[PDB]
């Protein structure tokens, strides 16, 4: 992904054994409707969380949508059923009151 | 399979994050940013952020 | 109708609260996965992001801080506050960073804007105002909250008149060189030992400035001068009688 | 079935919300809301409201 | 404060009810005559900024400073509440260039 | 009543402390702190209240 | 008693009498790095 929302990012998955192109997609991660905080969709890597309890893999990606020095750090996921719920329900977000 | 928000990150560094790993054994995030110099820093932090 | 998985959820609006004060939400009686997905497209707008850290600005360096219409805490670096124009405290005063908080206003299209300098060694200072998002003309002026620690507050040599210092409640320190630099000072006392001043309340267009003398060995005095469009006046000393 | 929370809206207007509609493709909530007189307002709001 | 003046209502004919600490009000010449506890000699001569300050529980200190530009500066003081009633103590300044 | 508020993207945070007492003035103080260099924390400002 | 800011260490202390009938008095001092400070008085004229 480029450091601006004009050049749309791309996640491309493909088999390694055959050296092919299985698929590639555009994804609007962060601000909805391509309306980010300013104009800075600097992409960032991603990994695969494997919960030891269920054994359900879950891809999750990082993104920054923050303008200028002010950087945001948002996380999205393409996981299966039961992983994203669990990841959010581990512990709650911060808040002024409990 | 359109994505789903998970969480938001609150490191103490004013630089663009460059990698992001989660620890399934303890539910802790390791978040690598590149500092103004060549050097870099990885912040270890909580599941919420 | 979930576009991706073909799922479908039935949403219902419900509006609660009393007559004027109202609060309306969207619930779902829908299908598996859909309610979760809708709840998790994007996060709830809290005072700060998930995690203890300031939210970012919605926009790049904004000329008009009134452009920001999102509640939560924000931060304005030195360059940004120097580029801005809607911000108080003229360009020469602008040197430090500022925490810029935004609180909810009212329902007819209003918000607040609190703004505290990132003053470590000096005296921190807070302004706050009410803005109307749509009709920016109604953006009220920045009321200053007197907060002080004990430190001075320099005024740069760029200012050459005590009339530029129209902000109430502040306390700028003055030295001998500064009194000799400025013009409006009492000539009888211009360039004598330096001291602090203090601005006071008045009608719009004018202000009454009190100006004390610092006296460890000697006797005390404090002058006062009302000036502005409504009228301009000279000082009026108040001499002190030493006693022990 | 039992309902449940999805999102609370936040349009800058003091009146009774008359209806709403989500866009499954863009995920904006278009909220139609009356106004005093023979007029109403449509408001595009984020998923969180 | 930002540089405005909170008006006194027309349903108040006394300076004793203005017990709101730290707060400032302004009185014009034309409305500085409808009061009672105002100084009679200085009643309706110029604009008067009153500011309130704290005291013993149930007592407040009012400070009436004149906004007269050309002439000297005056300010009167009184602390009222429990016990007696504060007497208007005057402080005058010397005009200096 | 002691409340911590977010600072900036380095290790800064605002603090406010308002006394709890109905029968007397609820004075408040305010400052900034730096979690890393504790020496760089500001002093205690004060509002009248 | 009331306090007013100054250079660090230095600070002004104002002290105002509390007398309703008699004349008002207020005496101001500045103490700290510059020195101990001498209290300068100002007395009022009872008027009505």
């Amino acid at each position: 992904g480029d450091s601006k929302p004009a050049n749309p990012n791309y996640l491309q998955g493909f088999d390694i054994k055959t050296k092919e192109l299985l698929f590639k997609r555009r994804i609007d991660i962060g601000g909805v409707n391509n309306n980010f905080k300013g104009d800075f969709q600097e992409a960032e890597g991603l990994d695969m969380y494997y919960d030891l309890e269920t054994g359900r893999k879950a891809l999750l990606i990082g993104v920054t949508i923050g303008p200028g020095n002010n950087r945001h750090h948002s996380i999205y996921s393409i996981g299966q059923r039961g992983v994203n719920q669990f990841l959010k329900n581990i512990a709650p977000q911060v808040s002024m009151t409990d | 399979q359109e994505p789903e928000f998970i969480t938001d990150l609150s490191p103490y560094t004013n630089a663009v994050m460059q990698s992001f790993w989660v620890d399934p054994r303890t539910k802790i995030i390791y978040m690598t940013q590149a500092r103004p110099g060549n050097h870099y820093m990885l912040s270890r932090l909580k599941p919420n952020g | 109708y979930d576009l991706e998985t073909g799922r479908k959820a039935l949403l219902i609006g419900v509006t609660i609260g009393p007559g004027n004060n109202r609060h309306h939400s969207i619930y779902s009686i829908g299908q598996r996965g859909v309610n979760q997905f809708l709840k998790n497209i994007a996060p709830q707008v809290s005072m700060t992001d998930s995690g203890g850290r300031v939210k970012p600005l919605p926009i790049q360096n904004p000329a008009y801080l009134s452009d920001i219409t999102e509640v939560g805490h924000y931060y304005i670096y030195t360059q940004d506050t120097q580029n801005a124009l809607d911000f108080p405290l003229p360009k020469a005063f602008r040197d430090a960073g500022w925490f810029f908080d935004v609180l909810p206003g009212h329902y007819n299209g209003a918000l607040r804007q609190v703004l505290t300098r990132n003053s470590t060694g000096r005296n921190m200072l807070k302004f706050e105002r009410v803005i109307d998002i749509f009709n920016k003309k109604n953006n009220g002026a920045w009321n200053f909250c007197p907060q002080n620690a004990g430190y001075w507050e320099h005024i740069p040599k760029s200012i050459t008149k005590l009339s530029d210092l129209k902000i109430v409640g502040l306390d700028f320190y003055i030295t001998t060189e500064e009194s000799n630099r400025f013009t409006d000072f009492p000539k009888d006392f211009k360039g004598i030992a330096g001291w602090i001043l203090e601005v006071k309340s008045n009608t719009p267009g004018n202000t009454t400035q009190v100006l004390r003398r610092n006296n460890f060995p000697s006797a005390h005095q404090f002058l006062v001068r009302n000036f502005g469009t409504g009228g301009v006046g000279k000082w009026s000393l108040f001499e002190g009688k030493v006693v022990e």
